[PDB]
RNA sequence: GAGCUAGCCCUGGCCAGGGUGAAGCUGGGGUGAGACCCAGUGGAGGCCCGAACCGGUGGGGGAUGCAAACCCCUCGGAUGA
RNA sequence: GAAUGCCGGCAUGAGUAACGAUAAAGAGGGUGAGAAUCCCUCUCGCCGUAAGCCCAAGGGUUCCUACGCAAUGGUCGUCAGCGUAGGGUUAGGCGGGACCUAAGGUGAAGCCGAAAGGCGUAGCCGAAGGGCAGCCGGUUAAUAUUCCGGCCCUUCCCGCAGGUGCGAUGGGGGGACGCUCUAGGCUAGGGGGACCGGAGCCAUGGACGAGCCCGGCCAGAAGCGCAGGGUGGGAGGUAGGCAAAUCCGCCUCCCAACAAGCUCUGCGUGGUGGGGAAGCCCGGGUGACAACCCCCCGAAGCCAGGGAGCCAAGAAAAGCCUCUAAGCACAACCUGCGGGAACCCGUACCGCAAACCGACACAGGUGGGCGGGUGCAAGAGCACUCAGGCGCGCGGGAGAACCCUCGCCAAGGAACUCUGCAAGUUGGCCCCGUAACUUCGGGAGAAGGGGUGCUCCCUGGGGUGAUGAGCCCCGGGGAGCCGCAGUGAACAGGCUCUGGCGACUGUUUACCAAAAACACAGCUCUCUGCGAACUCGUAAGAGGAGGUAUAGGGAGCGACGCUUGCCCGGUGCCGGAAGGUCAAGGGGAGGGGUGCAAGCCCCGAACCGAAGCCCCGGUGAACGGCGGCCGUAACUAUAACGGUCCUAAGGUAGCGAAAUUCCUUGUCGGGUAAGUUCCGACCUGCACGAAAAGCGUAACGACCGGAGCGCUGUCUCGGCGAGGGACCCGGUGAAAUUGAACUGGCCGUGAAGAUGCGGCCUACCCGUGGCAGGACGAAAAGACCCCGUGGAGCUUUACUGCAGCC
RNA sequence: CGAUGUCGGCUCGUCGCAUCCUGGGGCUGAAGAAGGUCCCAAGGGUUGGGCUGUUCGCCCAUUAAAGCGGCACGCGAGCUG
RNA sequence: UGGGAGAGGGUGGUGGAAUUCCCGGAGUAGCGGUGAAAUGCGCAGAUACCGGGAGGAACGCCGAUGGCGAAGGCAGCCACCUGGUCCACCCGUGACGCUGAGGCGCGAAAGCGUGGGGAGCAAACCGGAUUAGAUACCCGGGUAGUCCACGCCCUAAACG
RNA sequence: CCGAGGGUAGGGCCCGUGACUGGGGCGAAGUCGUAACAAGGUAGCUGUACCGGAAGGUGCGGCUGGAU
């Protein structure tokens, strides 16, 4: 559920905030931090090369178990659900009965003081992770790896989750959020579940306020710069575009496929995204 | 009103000076332009 | 050449005083249970008034200037992008 | 002899403007060749959240003293931030380094680039962040947390004593963190005292008095006290913290837990060391054996790493503690104590400014800390005033016009003008009261009105004490008094109705535009399956992102409400293994040159051979587009209806003389005595229209219209007054401009607007204050316009390339 | 074109006369009073407001009358903007 | 107290037929549709047939004139939670009852808001025919919606 | 002191009136089509929604007060 505000200033009309009702600790783990560098949009040469970002909240980035085949048969209790502000899921404390604390990203439906594992031997329960060979058809799954043993890479987000369809020879296919059906490795490991805060779509941010907290800076139209910023530039008074919408590189921003066609991925992708 | 010379010693050192010039190209042929004309100071001074 | 200016990054600092009184919390009324209503509590907000600080609205002065952008009066923001 | 030539020199304007804040001066006494200007005294004014004090930058001797006055100083100068000389800056504890890391920079390994060079995990460098041991007083012409005095402390080395498995660049803990609000107790700071100390005063009508005036503290080890911060203890098990581990983590059992204990800082106290006023006698002496006590106020500072709430979720590394590993366990480490040792650089002075940035001793700009008192509701606001600092480095007169800034005004009251521009009015606080409309918050300080000083009397609660007195805070009710007037000075909204645009707070053309422009939450399209797309780079490498489709890029639209119609023929984009066209290459029928030859060499057809284009289809919150004629109904008028040409299709809803309407001041209605503007309607809309969004919308606006009330020197229509200039005398003394000048009017003429030509008229010579009609006055080799086979920014289905992509 | 500042307003005027008013006249389809039309005449006079940047014009209330033109569409080293 | 029947309601699971789309096979000259046609689809390989897969909605026979509920209304099968109602015994209470202005709750469809889903169907819309014309009835397409959740709307030939 | 009332300011209700605009009633001697009554030539009616010169149409669900 989502926090709304009465009306007593002109942006609290809007403003919405996630309710924070599963959170469980305020603090992060002292050992499982490190400083998340800054960047402002700007790479190694110093120039800007994604426009319009910087200016937000500090932050602390909470290191995050995207193995887990790390750790095979060694079970671990879910200890508390905490805020991330370098996410949009939340995440979940684990103590290993190892003694060894790790970070994973909350499922929907974990609850502090449940046991979770890891394994081609895991129970199928929310939490749990396997190899996908061991899921069983149609269950929904999250944290899905690519390759093997390259790290969870697929339905990180809240809410999001990927659905297992059938099996092919040495690989599964799946489902993506973005309701593509592609093919993974088998042995890429996976953690049954959705992705929990699935009211995360629904936080209206309210103000220009907010989206400065959160690192974005202004966007400025094409249509509002001069002929040598963009190609929407200049015009007596409005104009409209006068030309195919382009992006400030000259490149076309309305149906341009844009993917490289001889990727050898195109062998694994089955079907293209719908929606 | 605030105007363009705001002198900084660290600031000048650290951009006109003898070490700065020395580690490029463009730099060194200003030492090496600044003796061959006879310059007294190839760098400027700067308290410390 | 970014010791001016623009943006970002790292690390510090600053914002008198007053006003408004949101959620929540307690009590009470209410109901089968509730929604909800009243009171107290509470102290929210690109909230209000106004110095510092940041601006530069309108008028006047200045115009070989005090000044290659200043001066006076008035005026905007002032916990926030 | 001319190049608005170049360099230099000297004129003109001219004894003219000006001498840099309108905070302000007067006299006496010294010094001296010389005095408005230096020094000293008295009087006066100005600052006092500074115009006082401290600190960091920056400046670099400007500091102090003697001696000077050519120049510098907007005058003067005997003075000075000026000239000459001499002197002056003292640290284990203050700041930086012999400590740590942040962005960033550099960079073993490694990667990349024609060269130069670009990157790059480790490490190193890098501070105003972390860390770490000094406080009070005195002293010099000039330094002081540095010298000295008193009282504390830190590290290193060596030695002694006790103690312990000692030992690290390795493991762990800690260091270690946001915003807003805030409790308790303290301190800084302050006010009062009828109490303590004090040189003296009694004026001019009264007063020898709970009289006046002055002051009544500072630092301090251990110990103790008060208030707080931090931390559970034991046992056992252990596969995790890249070795080890007794440490940490995880499980379990026992006891203790909001206690206590252990540890840590604050504050008080404290042996001891200091300070110590007014007044008057030449910075010094005395006051004085100074007193050094009580009550109230009270932090934003301290205890601190406190507490609570919230979402935007808030550095690192070392010092420190613990663990062990090699090793070493006659060593080593810990604890106490003692002796020794303790380096380098800075320290003067200015520092909201005459010493810094602005060419100047320049009304401008410059980060942090202290910033007293009284009154006004509060306050860092305002007035005055302490301490402290100033009167702004030209003066003296005069009392015109004119200018600036300021004060008032009879009757009228926006008649002013493009506009109430400007200036009035209003103005704080307390109480009463408050409309349409609304998104239920607002609109709202709506509007409008009442109260406001002082005296006496009764009285309610709170803070501190003790429950009381005293002090201080917040009230209440009567009865009176004065004046033109009680926020009696200063600081402090004019209000309303209605329309346009933009939802809102924000942002902008530094230095002519602050807006209706940009941004903005939000809406939609669209790309991207992760070595993502996209962006920077030749590349390596980076960003995106330590993110993963509830994500990230691109585009338009712009809160919210109700909505967003038709056209896919052209262009774009997407889909389409057919077909058509298609490059290198493949293929080699056939043809040629040459040789006696085998052979060498060259041309070359069908056929095979990609993307692209052509072809088929999809697609509008993709580029874009959205008709013309004729006829017809009980009068006319008009046409629901029929017809016809064209188109890819002919503009829907809603709005409309509009930020769009040419004709136009359309017509009608409203307001007005009168309304090219305004509002409300109509609709033949020159030339609205639905995300270059359409129509509305509460709130908001230094936006732009229109109207009214209040009030006014805006005006009728002007007057007077004030100060600073203008004027005169003394001092200093510019500027642009300038062919030379002995430089009048008219009517003519002249390259067509003549002081300079003709004719006539008028006119003794030379200044000072004023005014601006002329000298086609000054300034700038016209920005407009054109010309030049001049330039540069921008665009595209101009040409031709290139990167990029296929 | 090595610059002759451009609309309107305000201020200050001055001039022409083809005269708006006032003075003097002739003719009248001039009874009177009021007009009409032409002649003489430039001495003086020629209002205040609403609308619009406006010139001009309409409109309101008056008036003896609410004249038309020139002076670089008079006047920006006089102001406005 | 002991029993009964039932598509009464709520939640969560899961079963099969069929439609559509997509993949492979096979096959060729039309299919589809109507009163008759045409638009449409089809040699770029359709329809018909075989296998595989995805997805949503609704549940054939049982099913009846039946059953249930206050009404709206409820229909695959399984469980959980839960409502009303009938019978038999005649055990308990002792008129505790009937109605019901206001109030409160429920309330088909369509419609609304936020999100999700979307096979079939189908307002609007586009084309074909029919027709004197045909903004209709018929045909080929097609967006909301129809479905899920939560919140509204409160209507009806909500009828016996 | 109270006080008729007068003055300022802001509200509530009602009546008359208004450029223009919305439908309604009546008039009929017009134009257009033919929606309903027969199976009214698409059975009708219905709530709602979307649409069309007009009556009206269609979708969704409902009623029989529907001929065969
Ligand atoms: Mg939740
Ligand atoms: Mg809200
Ligand atoms: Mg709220
Ligand atoms: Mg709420
Ligand atoms: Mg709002
Ligand atoms: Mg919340
Ligand atoms: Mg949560
Ligand atoms: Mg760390
Ligand atoms: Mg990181
Ligand atoms: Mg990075
Ligand atoms: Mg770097
Ligand atoms: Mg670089
Ligand atoms: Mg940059
Ligand atoms: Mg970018
Ligand atoms: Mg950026
Ligand atoms: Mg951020
Ligand atoms: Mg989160
Ligand atoms: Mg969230
Ligand atoms: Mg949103
Ligand atoms: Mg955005
Ligand atoms: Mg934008
Ligand atoms: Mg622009
Ligand atoms: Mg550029
Ligand atoms: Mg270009
Ligand atoms: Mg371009
Ligand atoms: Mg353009
Ligand atoms: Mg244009
Ligand atoms: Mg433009
Ligand atoms: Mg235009
Ligand atoms: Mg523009
Ligand atoms: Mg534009
Ligand atoms: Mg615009
Ligand atoms: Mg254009
Ligand atoms: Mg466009
Ligand atoms: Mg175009
Ligand atoms: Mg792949
Ligand atoms: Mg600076
Ligand atoms: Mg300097
Ligand atoms: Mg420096
Ligand atoms: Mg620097
Ligand atoms: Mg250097
Ligand atoms: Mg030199
Ligand atoms: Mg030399
Ligand atoms: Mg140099
Ligand atoms: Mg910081
Ligand atoms: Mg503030
Ligand atoms: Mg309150
Ligand atoms: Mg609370
Ligand atoms: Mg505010
Ligand atoms: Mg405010
Ligand atoms: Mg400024
Ligand atoms: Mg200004
Ligand atoms: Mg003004
Ligand atoms: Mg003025
Ligand atoms: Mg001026
Ligand atoms: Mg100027
Ligand atoms: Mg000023
Ligand atoms: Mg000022
Ligand atoms: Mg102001
Ligand atoms: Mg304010
Ligand atoms: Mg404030
Ligand atoms: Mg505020
Ligand atoms: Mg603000
Ligand atoms: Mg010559
Ligand atoms: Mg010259
Ligand atoms: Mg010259
Ligand atoms: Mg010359
Ligand atoms: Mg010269
Ligand atoms: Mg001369
Ligand atoms: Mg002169
Ligand atoms: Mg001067
Ligand atoms: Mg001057
Ligand atoms: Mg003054
Ligand atoms: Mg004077
Ligand atoms: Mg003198
Ligand atoms: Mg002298
Ligand atoms: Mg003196
Ligand atoms: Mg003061
Ligand atoms: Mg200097
Ligand atoms: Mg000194
Ligand atoms: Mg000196
Ligand atoms: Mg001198
Ligand atoms: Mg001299
Ligand atoms: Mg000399
Ligand atoms: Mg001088
Ligand atoms: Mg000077
Ligand atoms: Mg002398
Ligand atoms: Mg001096
Ligand atoms: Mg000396
Ligand atoms: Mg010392
Ligand atoms: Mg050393
Ligand atoms: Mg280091
Ligand atoms: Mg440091
Ligand atoms: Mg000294
Ligand atoms: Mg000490
Ligand atoms: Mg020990
Ligand atoms: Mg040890
Ligand atoms: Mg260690
Ligand atoms: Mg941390
Ligand atoms: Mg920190
Ligand atoms: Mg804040
Ligand atoms: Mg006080
Ligand atoms: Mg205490
Ligand atoms: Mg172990
Ligand atoms: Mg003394
Ligand atoms: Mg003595
Ligand atoms: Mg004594
Ligand atoms: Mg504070
Ligand atoms: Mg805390
Ligand atoms: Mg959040
Ligand atoms: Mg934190
Ligand atoms: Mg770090
Ligand atoms: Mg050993
Ligand atoms: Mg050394
Ligand atoms: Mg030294
Ligand atoms: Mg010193
Ligand atoms: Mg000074
Ligand atoms: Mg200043
Ligand atoms: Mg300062
Ligand atoms: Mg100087
Ligand atoms: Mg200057
Ligand atoms: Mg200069
Ligand atoms: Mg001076
Ligand atoms: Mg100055
Ligand atoms: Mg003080
Ligand atoms: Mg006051
Ligand atoms: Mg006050
Ligand atoms: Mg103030
Ligand atoms: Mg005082
Ligand atoms: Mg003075
Ligand atoms: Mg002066
Ligand atoms: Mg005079
Ligand atoms: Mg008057
Ligand atoms: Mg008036
Ligand atoms: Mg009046
Ligand atoms: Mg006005
Ligand atoms: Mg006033
Ligand atoms: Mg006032
Ligand atoms: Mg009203
Ligand atoms: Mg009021
Ligand atoms: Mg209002
Ligand atoms: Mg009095
Ligand atoms: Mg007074
Ligand atoms: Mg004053
Ligand atoms: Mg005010
Ligand atoms: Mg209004
Ligand atoms: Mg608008
Ligand atoms: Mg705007
Ligand atoms: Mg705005
Ligand atoms: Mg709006
Ligand atoms: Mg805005
Ligand atoms: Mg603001
Ligand atoms: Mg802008
Ligand atoms: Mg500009
Ligand atoms: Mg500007
Ligand atoms: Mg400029
Ligand atoms: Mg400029
Ligand atoms: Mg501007
Ligand atoms: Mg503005
Ligand atoms: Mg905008
Ligand atoms: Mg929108
Ligand atoms: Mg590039
Ligand atoms: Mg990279
Ligand atoms: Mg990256
Ligand atoms: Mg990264
Ligand atoms: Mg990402
Ligand atoms: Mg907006
Ligand atoms: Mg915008
Ligand atoms: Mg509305
Ligand atoms: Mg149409
Ligand atoms: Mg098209
Ligand atoms: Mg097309
Ligand atoms: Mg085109
Ligand atoms: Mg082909
Ligand atoms: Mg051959
Ligand atoms: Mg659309
Ligand atoms: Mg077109
Ligand atoms: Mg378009
Ligand atoms: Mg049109
Ligand atoms: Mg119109
Ligand atoms: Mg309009
Ligand atoms: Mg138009
Ligand atoms: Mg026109
Ligand atoms: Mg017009
Ligand atoms: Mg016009
Ligand atoms: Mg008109
Ligand atoms: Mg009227
Ligand atoms: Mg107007
Ligand atoms: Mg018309
Ligand atoms: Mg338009
Ligand atoms: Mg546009
Ligand atoms: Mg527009
Ligand atoms: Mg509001
Ligand atoms: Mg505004
Ligand atoms: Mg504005
Ligand atoms: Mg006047
Ligand atoms: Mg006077
Ligand atoms: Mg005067
Ligand atoms: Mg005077
Ligand atoms: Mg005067
Ligand atoms: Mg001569
Ligand atoms: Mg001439
Ligand atoms: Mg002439
Ligand atoms: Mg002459
Ligand atoms: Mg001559
Ligand atoms: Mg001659
Ligand atoms: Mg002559
Ligand atoms: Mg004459
Ligand atoms: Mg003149
Ligand atoms: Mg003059
Ligand atoms: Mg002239
Ligand atoms: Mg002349
Ligand atoms: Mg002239
Ligand atoms: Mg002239
Ligand atoms: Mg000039
Ligand atoms: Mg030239
Ligand atoms: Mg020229
Ligand atoms: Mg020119
Ligand atoms: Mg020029
Ligand atoms: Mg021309
Ligand atoms: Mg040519
Ligand atoms: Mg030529
Ligand atoms: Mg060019
Ligand atoms: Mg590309
Ligand atoms: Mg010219
Ligand atoms: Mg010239
Ligand atoms: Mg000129
Ligand atoms: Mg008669
Ligand atoms: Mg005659
Ligand atoms: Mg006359
Ligand atoms: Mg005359
Ligand atoms: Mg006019
Ligand atoms: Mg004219
Ligand atoms: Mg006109
Ligand atoms: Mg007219
Ligand atoms: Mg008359
Ligand atoms: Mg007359
Ligand atoms: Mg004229
Ligand atoms: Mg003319
Ligand atoms: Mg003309
Ligand atoms: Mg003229
Ligand atoms: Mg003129
Ligand atoms: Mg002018
Ligand atoms: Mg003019
Ligand atoms: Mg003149
Ligand atoms: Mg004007
Ligand atoms: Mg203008
Ligand atoms: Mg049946
Ligand atoms: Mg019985
Ligand atoms: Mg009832
Ligand atoms: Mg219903
Ligand atoms: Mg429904
Ligand atoms: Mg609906
Ligand atoms: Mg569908
Ligand atoms: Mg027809
Ligand atoms: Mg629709
Ligand atoms: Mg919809
Ligand atoms: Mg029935
Ligand atoms: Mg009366
Ligand atoms: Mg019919
Ligand atoms: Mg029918
Ligand atoms: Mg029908
Ligand atoms: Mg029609
Ligand atoms: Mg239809
Ligand atoms: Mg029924």
């Amino acid at each position: 559920a989502v926090k709304k505000f009465k009306p007593y200033t002109p942006s609290r009309r809007f403003m919405t905030v996630a309710d924070f009702s599963e959170i469980t600790k305020t603090e992060p783990e002292k050992s499982l931090v490190k400083p998340l560098k800054k960047t402002g949009g700007r790479n190694n040469q110093g120039r800007i090369t994604v426009r319009f970002r910087g200016g937000g909240h500090k932050r602390l980035y909470r290191i995050i178990d995207f193995k887990r085949w790390d750790k095979v048969g060694i079970p671990a209790k879910v200890a508390a659900i905490e805020y991330d502000p370098n996410r949009s899921a939340r995440i979940a404390l684990l103590h290993y009965v190892d003694g060894e604390k790790r970070y994973i990203i909350a499922p929907d439906g974990l609850q502090v003081g449940q046991q979770v594992v890891a394994g081609p031997d895991a129970p199928i329960q929310v939490g749990n992770a396997l190899p996908l060979r061991f899921i069983p058809v149609g269950t929904v799954v999250h944290a899905v790896e690519l390759e093997p043993k390259k790290g969870a890479k697929l339905a990180r987000a809240a809410g999001t989750s990927a659905q297992i369809q059938g099996r092919e020879g040495d690989y599964v296919i799946l489902r993506l959020p973005s309701g593509e059906l592609r093919k993974v490795h088998g042995e890429c490991y996976a953690t049954v579940g959705a992705v929990g805060n699935a009211d995360h779509k629904n936080i209206v941010l309210g103000k220009a306020g907010r989206s400065r907290w959160l690192g974005r800076r202004p966007h400025v139209r094409g249509a509002a710069m001069n002929p040598v910023d963009h190609p929407h530039g200049g015009g007596e008074g409005r104009a409209p575009r006068g030309r195919p919408p382009a992006s400030p590189w000259g490149w076309q921003t309305k149906g341009l496929k844009t993917r490289k066609r001889r990727k050898p991925s195109s062998r694994f992708i089955i079907a293209r995204r719908k929606k | 009103m605030k105007r363009t010379w705001q002198p900084n010693r660290r600031k000048r050192a650290k951009t006109h000076g003898f070490r700065a010039r020395m580690r490029t190209p463009g730099g060194r042929k200003v030492l090496k332009r600044r003796r061959q004309k006879g310059r007294w100071r190839l760098t400027p001074a700067v308290r410390k």
